[PDB]
């Protein structure tokens, strides 16, 4: 069935949306990978950082964005789509805070973005922008929260997830590591995320070829770890592993 | 011409299965995944077909499949298939055969010159979980 | 009904310890009449009748069940609605479950059926007739069992309670098997299975169907693999229901294992997760028979037969 | 063809029980077995049309 | 109209009077002036009765849809911002002056929303024609962190002062005690006044009136 | 078949089919099992919440959601479309409440949601909702269980199953369902119907059940679902 | 190929999409209507009568458009619902404007003009639903109309749409009295034609719905007959058929004697 393939709004005779599936394939096209894990009182996102040139400003190159003061996201997929969806998420969070007087819950922001994407999946006006957004925040009543906002309107919440080329391998690794004492600390969660990326990619990380963002209950502000902190984590945890 | 040629094949089959040249002692068996898309003429409850259903194995039939497949195989004494049958699933006979083959391959690959409940557990998990990795907005 | 429940609890303690006081208290409570407007004293009285029958069965006082029925049949005749048959069915079942043969079962069930016919409670009459057919089979009056069962199923094919129809067809198949008319027993079994795979089959009914199917398969086709499969299904159903007809299913599985020329599996199956609560002479008989078959010793086989005569013989 | 199949299947029912005998029950069961209809499964697709 | 609200130790107590006057004649004797916004949020309404009624109804609907979407209790800040933005979009023609009060996760909150859309979060507020008398009572006899019973007594007394010193104030006093546990809605909390025991006997016997026509229609069962 | 007349929603095929809406219904049938049973004194909805991994936090996204204090809704099909439809149903119920100071009747809510689906199935640039909704309400003094299809057609049901094994579910419900069934027995029937099409171990936290009695619609807590599963097993 | 759009003329002048809708109406459940000088009536078959379906609504195909009018729908369910709502809106708009019930022909014309616009304009498939209207207005009394997917309507003494409409209309043509048909005879004829057109065993009463419109005390009354009345009519028809068969058997016996 290849006729039912060029239009986002056409159901295949068995009821499939091939253009949405192709948007997912587009997610698996930036080459990078991202992982996210939540401990007792923190959430961590770690993304592979490729800077294949000396002339490219690594400070500007990034996939971790601060959606609001207390919510962060890691984007994987086409970069233009990633930044467009990041701007949309920031705008939605600002509108929520304006209308309702309190910071947008992470699950609410994910539902808003997923609804926005579902609209494009249903109507035929745009293409479903091919990016995957993993959001992390600290909810006052639930605790640390990690969510995904794939480009079809699906936004389940996660104990630990991955996106990009090696999402399946990272998922298997995190399943194994979470069946055993899912209760992780801050250092243990950073360990688990970094180890998942390193093992799935089959490489040990320099302090620069990796980008980590973190939120904690004690300090519930999205913080992007600096090079010194990344190196400290890598060296200390590899040594004491 | 292509749809017409396929219909021509079906018409020839109907002709030869029941027509002016009634065969003597020539029986026919036709296997299919669904009989609902079948032509009413070929499906004719007459001199063209008698219909039988091959459903997914029941629990009792699954017990029988495991016993038959494992008879030739030899195992330990703590490897009761008597609960792998009871565990709910939609595994077919091919699935059970694959489970047994995979458990035997696990044992031989890992030496351990016996087949045990852990081997069957791993093979069963592998086979049952093989039906995954689809998209999750469809559900 | 707080005072009524307190009376029930006192009668229960007396059932446990001083049964005669409980018996007298429940006799008085049953003698008590019921206000037509109050629909809870009626429940009190029916519960008291049931517990009085329970006392009689526990003490082996099965001689009064006839009187119980006689003075409980002139009732309001409106218990619940179209489900009052359950109480009388359970009462009659418990009565006939007597551990000592009182000698008056067939005629009592017959007069129950006659009273049901007179009162025009058709469904209760059908239940009583099915119970009577099962009683005929139990007492080995196979010809009368078959006559009554044929009449009952001819009546039943054209109305409701397909569960009762399935039970009656199963009893027909079982009486044919006992009478050696194996093809007719298999035909009745197949009819029962065809009717049963159109309704809800409780675990007990499914276990009965599976055990009868295994018995017939063992008898006729000589596919002891399928016979063992059906016997295992019956064993599992009767185990879930924790019924006493599970040792028989275990015995028949071990028998099928023996007749499959693989008596080595008898011990492995008796040493299973589910085949432990039933350990005893029942399983030991067939373990010994499997051992004798393994040693191929006719002397050992006869030794096992004579030693376990109760288990191996007297069960056709 | 359906009627001939009805006769054949009643005869097969008779054959099953080591019989050479056909009865009204046999013909009725044969009719049921031969005129078996695969009506629509899905109530939604069935109820698209009023 | 007189309405008041005070934030006591555990939660809030709102208190309104019951009367609606069409001009200078008592039109309603038992008007309900404490409107529901969510199980933990109630707002007392004053001013144009229709405006306040429909405003509270619309905001309650919006907040209930919001709560269904989120999955958690609504926030008094959310209700206050919704009301404020609506009443500001309408440049002042929605004559609905509200005393909002609720108990969300972050403790109890009490707001005084004005017709033009200016809100004052306060420990105690009073609004309506008798708002001046109610605030007099509050200033004279308010203390930090009062008990539930003492707060009920204080708000009831303030509303009673409004009743007795403001024409156009209610007959009965309605209260709403909200806390993290209870949602008491006392209707009426008190009946300071009641119609004088009917002293007359005037029912006119059958036939006093002169009829001209009849069209008795036998409605079907 | 009629191959040309299957890509558009604004053209009748020569035989009169609207093939694309049937394809939407196929997408529905290729979804998670959900069951709805109308007890004598209430209604029950169930649906498997089996996740694709242990990582999916199976407490964040719900499948049996309320729409009012007396109406709830489950679905079989695509989750995003379901989210859209539940939001629209809530909005419609709120509009009805504002206009008529009275909770929307279940029949009316079903009519309006079916109208929404019809709106989405009447153009070329829009894809029909690939879900079937099961709405359960307690309007008046009797329970209501309705189905709504992508085509905009809505049904009243005694009991039904939709999703992957709806045929087996409906046969099971034909066997087991009796009209004078209390809600407590209907919950067991619902869970058993799910079990008959539920692969793996039906743990309390991977199944979702919501009841609707005179007290109003309520999604049963996982503890309650665990108790019901233990009692059934 | 001249049927890819509703607004495309075939080189012979035929709107193939409109013809497709007209033919597709044949999938709908058989509805029919008879006009009697005492009153007018519709009958309709329940295509799907599964035992697990509930009967929440008192009627699946017969809707009450206003005080003096009812209509049976035959075709796609969504289109039928849309058009029923629009018919009610048209009737009540006329009542608001003029303060008197819309005449049946005017209501039919309005809805059929809507259907014509759908057949004529842009990217909109024609309404795949046929309608049978019954009503009473001060001008022509009891009236029965039929309307197609193409927005064409006609007035009929008796007619049938949906499944086996050809057989039903032929039977009515044979056995309808052009000006001497009362409501009782109309109901009997409706039962006869439904029995001979449904072609599903005996005429199960639960698989048919009948509605009658009649003037009473100066007010129109539309009654959907209760299942008891439908069962009684079916039983009377079965007794009549059995009597006819007995008469034919007696004639056969007399012929055998001869």
């Amino acid at each position: 069935s290849a006729g039912f393939d060029r239009h986002i709004t056409i159901f295949s005779p068995e009821g499939r949306l091939y253009q949405v599936e192709y948007a997912f394939k587009a997610i698996n096209q930036g080459g990078l990978t991202s992982v996210a894990v939540r401990g007792k009182d923190c959430a961590v996102i770690v993304t592979q950082k490729k800077v294949p040139d000396k002339l490219l400003d690594s400070s500007t190159v990034t996939h971790l964005f601060k959606i609001t003061e207390n919510i962060g996201c890691v984007m994987t997929g086409m970069t233009a789509d990633s930044r467009s969806q990041v701007q949309r998420a920031r705008y939605e969070a600002a509108n929520w805070k304006y209308k309702y007087g309190y910071e947008i819950p992470v699950d609410m922001l994910c539902k808003r973005i997923a609804d926005i994407s579902q609209v494009y999946t249903q109507n035929a006006e745009m293409r479903p922008l091919g990016c995957c957004m993993i959001l992390i925040g600290i909810d006052e009543e639930q605790g640390p929260q990690v969510y995904k906002c794939d480009p079809a309107g699906y936004y389940c919440g996660f104990k630990a997830t991955a996106a990009g080329v090696k999402q399946t391998e990272s998922t298997s690794f995190l399943e194994k590591k979470v069946k055993k004492k899912f209760d992780w600390t801050f250092e243990q969660t950073v360990e688990t995320a970094i180890t998942c990326l390193s093992t799935v990619l089959s490489i040990d990380f320099k302090p620069s070829e990796i980008e980590v963002g973190v939120v904690t209950v004690e300090n519930p502000k999205f913080r992007i770890l600096t090079e010194a902190e990344i190196d400290a984590h890598l060296v200390a945890l590899a040594e004491r592993d | 011409g292509a749809d017409r040629e396929v219909q021509r094949i079906l018409l020839e089959l109907l002709n030869q299965m029941d027509g002016f040249d009634q065969n003597v002692n020539v029986k026919v068996i036709m296997a299919t995944n669904r009989a609902d898309t079948l032509d009413p003429a070929l499906l004719r409850p007459g001199r063209l077909d008698r219909k039988i259903e091959f459903p997914l194995p029941d629990r009792r039939q699954k017990r029988l499949i495991f016993s038959t497949i494992t008879s030739k195989m030899n195992l330990s004494e703590e490897v009761d298939l008597e609960d792998y049958v009871a565990r709910p699933d939609k595994i077919s006979g091919a699935d059970i055969n694959s489970i047994c083959q995979e458990s035997g391959m696990l044992a031989v690959r890992e030496n351990r010159y016996i087949v045990l409940a852990k081997d069957f557990e791993k093979a069963y998990k592998t086979v049952i979980k093989k039906d995954e990795q689809e998209h999750e907005f469809y559900k | 009904a707080a005072a009524a429940v307190v009376e029930f609890q006192r009668a229960q303690s007396l059932l446990s310890t001083d049964r005669e006081a409980s018996i007298d208290i429940l006799h008085s409570i049953v003698k008590r009449d019921i206000q037509e407007n109050d629909e809870e004293a009626v429940q009190v009285k029916e519960q008291s009748i049931l517990e009085l029958g329970s006392l009689l069965a526990k003490t082996g006082q099965a001689a009064e069940l006839g009187g119980l029925l006689k003075y409980v049949r002139p009732f309001l005749n409106s218990i619940s609605k179209a489900k009052a048959a359950r109480l009388v069915r359970s009462l009659l079942d418990l009565f006939l479950d007597m551990e000592a043969a009182t000698g008056q079962e067939v005629e009592l069930c017959l007069e129950c059926i006659e009273w049901a016919k007179s009162e025009k409670r058709t469904f209760l009459r059908q239940a009583l007739e099915a119970r009577l057919v099962s009683l005929y089979f139990d007492t080995k009056r196979y010809q009368e069992a078959l006559h009554l069962g044929s009449q009952l199923l001819r009546e039943l094919k054209k109305m409701d309670d397909k569960a009762l129809l399935v039970e009656v067809q199963l009893l027909e198949s079982k009486t044919y098997h006992a009478l050696s008319n194996l093809p007719k027993a298999r035909a009745a079994l197949t009819s029962a299975r065809t009717t049963a795979n159109a309704i809800y089959c409780p675990p007990k009914l499914q276990a009965t169907l599976d055990m009868q199917s295994g018995i017939i398969h063992a008898a006729e086709e000589k596919d002891w693999k399928t016979a063992y499969s059906y016997f295992y299904e019956a064993f599992e159903g009767y185990d879930s229901i924790d019924s006493p007809k599970a040792i028989t299913s275990l015995k028949y599985m071990l028998l099928c294992k023996i007749m499959l020329n693989t008596p080595e599996d008898v011990q492995a199956l008796v040493s299973g997760k589910l085949a432990l609560r039933y350990a005893g002479r029942q399983t030991e008989a067939l373990k010994c028979v499997a051992q004798a078959s393994k040693n191929r010793s006719l002397a050992d086989f006869e030794k096992a037969l004579t030693d376990y005569r109760a288990e191996l013989r007297d069960d056709p | 063809a359906e009627v001939k199949g009805v006769c054949t299947e009643a005869g097969m029912y008779a054959l099953r029980e080591r019989r050479v005998h056909v009865t009204q029950e046999d013909f009725e069961m044969a009719v049921a077995k031969v005129m078996q209809k695969d009506s629509e499964k899905n109530m939604s697709i069935k109820k698209l049309w009023k | 109209t007189t309405i008041a609200g005070v934030v006591y130790k555990d939660g809030i107590v709102l208190g309104a009077d019951t009367r609606a006057t069409e001009g200078m004649v008592v039109a309603d004797k038992n008007c309900s002036k404490i409107h529901f916004i969510s199980p933990n949020i109630y707002c007392c309404g004053a001013g144009t009765a229709a405006d306040t009624d429909m405003t509270t109804q619309l905001i309650s609907s919006n907040l209930e849809l919001h709560s269904l979407s989120t999955g958690r209790l609504p926030r008094v800040v959310t209700a206050n911002r919704m009301l404020k933005q609506m009443l500001f979009r309408y440049q002042g023609y929605i004559g609905a002056a509200l005393v909002l009060g609720g108990v969300d996760v972050t403790g109890p909150h009490l707001y005084s929303i004005y017709p033009h859309g200016s809100t004052d979060k306060l420990p105690y507020v009073t609004m309506g024609s008798g708002s001046l008398a109610a605030m007099a009572v509050f200033e004279d006899k308010f203390r930090p962190d009062m008990e539930e019973e003492e707060a009920k007594n204080l708000v009831s007394e303030a509303i009673a002062a409004g009743i007795f010193n403001d024409l156009g104030s209610g007959s009965n006093i309605d209260l709403c005690v909200i806390s993290k546990n209870k949602l008491d809605f006392l209707r009426p909390y008190t009946v300071p006044n009641k119609k004088g025991t009917r002293l007359g006997r005037y029912r006119c016997e059958k036939g006093t009136t002169a009829v001209l026509t009849e069209k008795i229609t036998p409605l079907e069962i | 078949a009629e191959r040309g007349y299957s890509f558009s929603l604004t053209t009748f095929s020569p035989s009169g089919k609207l093939v694309q809406i049937e394809y939407a219904l196929a997408a529905v049938a290729g979804g998670a099992p959900s069951v709805g049973i109308k007890a004598a004194n209430g209604v029950v909805l169930a649906t498997e919440k089996k996740q694709k991994s242990i990582l999916y936090d199976e407490r964040s996204v719900h499948k049996v959601e309320p729409i009012t204090k007396h109406i709830g809704l489950v679905y079989s099909g695509m989750g995003p479309d379901y989210r859209v439809l539940v939001h629209r149903a809530r909005k419609l119920a709120q509009q009805y409440y504002l206009v008529y100071q009275e909770p929307i009747p279940t029949a009316q809510l079903v009519q309006r949601v079916a109208s929404v689906m019809q709106e989405y199935t009447q153009s070329g640039g829009v894809r029909p909702f690939g879900v079937s909704l099961l709405i359960c309400g307690w309007n008046e003094g009797r329970p209501y269980l309705f189905q709504s299809d992508p085509s905009g057609a809505y049904f009243a049901w005694k009991a039904t199953a939709m999703g992957k094994n709806y045929v087996n579910g409906k046969t099971f419900l034909e066997k087991r369902y009796n009209e004078d069934l209390e809600l407590e027995d209907a919950i067991h029937t619902a869970i058993l119907t799910l079990k008959e099409s539920f692969e793996g171990q039906m743990t309390e936290d991977n199944i979702e059940v919501g009841i609707c009695n005179e007290a109003g619609f309520r999604r049963l807590t996982p503890t309650e679902v665990k108790d019901y599963l233990a009692a059934i097993a | 190929r001249y049927d890819s759009r509703t607004t495309i003329f075939s080189p012979e002048g035929r709107l193939y999409q409109v013809e497709y809708a007209m033919e597709a109406i044949g999938h709908a459940g058989t509805c029919l209507g008879i006009l009697a000088n005492d009153g007018v009536l519709l009958a309709a078959e329940r295509r799907n009568i599964h035992k697990l379906l509930d009967e929440v609504f008192f009627s699946e195909k017969i809707y009450k458009l206003n005080e003096d009018m009812a209509c049976s729908v035959a075709g796609i369910t969504s289109d039928a619902n849309v058009l029923t709502n629009e018919l009610r809106l048209i009737a009540q708009r006329y009542l608001l404007q003029y303060q008197e019930p819309i005449p049946c022909e005017q209501l039919v014309t309005a809805l059929c003009d809507i259907k014509q616009a759908y057949t004529q304009f842009g990217g909109k498939r024609p309404f795949g639903v046929s309608l049978l209207y019954i009503g009473w207005d001060k001008h022509y009394g009891f009236q029965l109309y039929q309307s197609d997917p193409s927005g064409n309507y006609g007035g009929w003494k008796a007619t049938c749409i949906g499944n086996n409409s050809a057989a039903a209309v032929s039977m009515l043509k044979q056995d309808y009295k052009e000006g001497e048909m009362t409501l009782k005879s109309a109901l009997a004829l409706a039962i006869k034609v439904l029995n001979k057109t449904m072609d599903v065993s005996k005429l199960s009463a639960e698989k048919v719905e009948i509605a009658t419109l009649t003037r009473e005390n100066g007010k129109t009354v539309i009654r959907v007959l209760k299942q008891k009345e439908v069962e009684q009519l079916i039983k009377k028809h079965e007794e009549e058929e059995a009597k006819a068969e007995r008469e034919k058997k007696e004639k056969e016996q007399k012929e055998k004697d001869k």
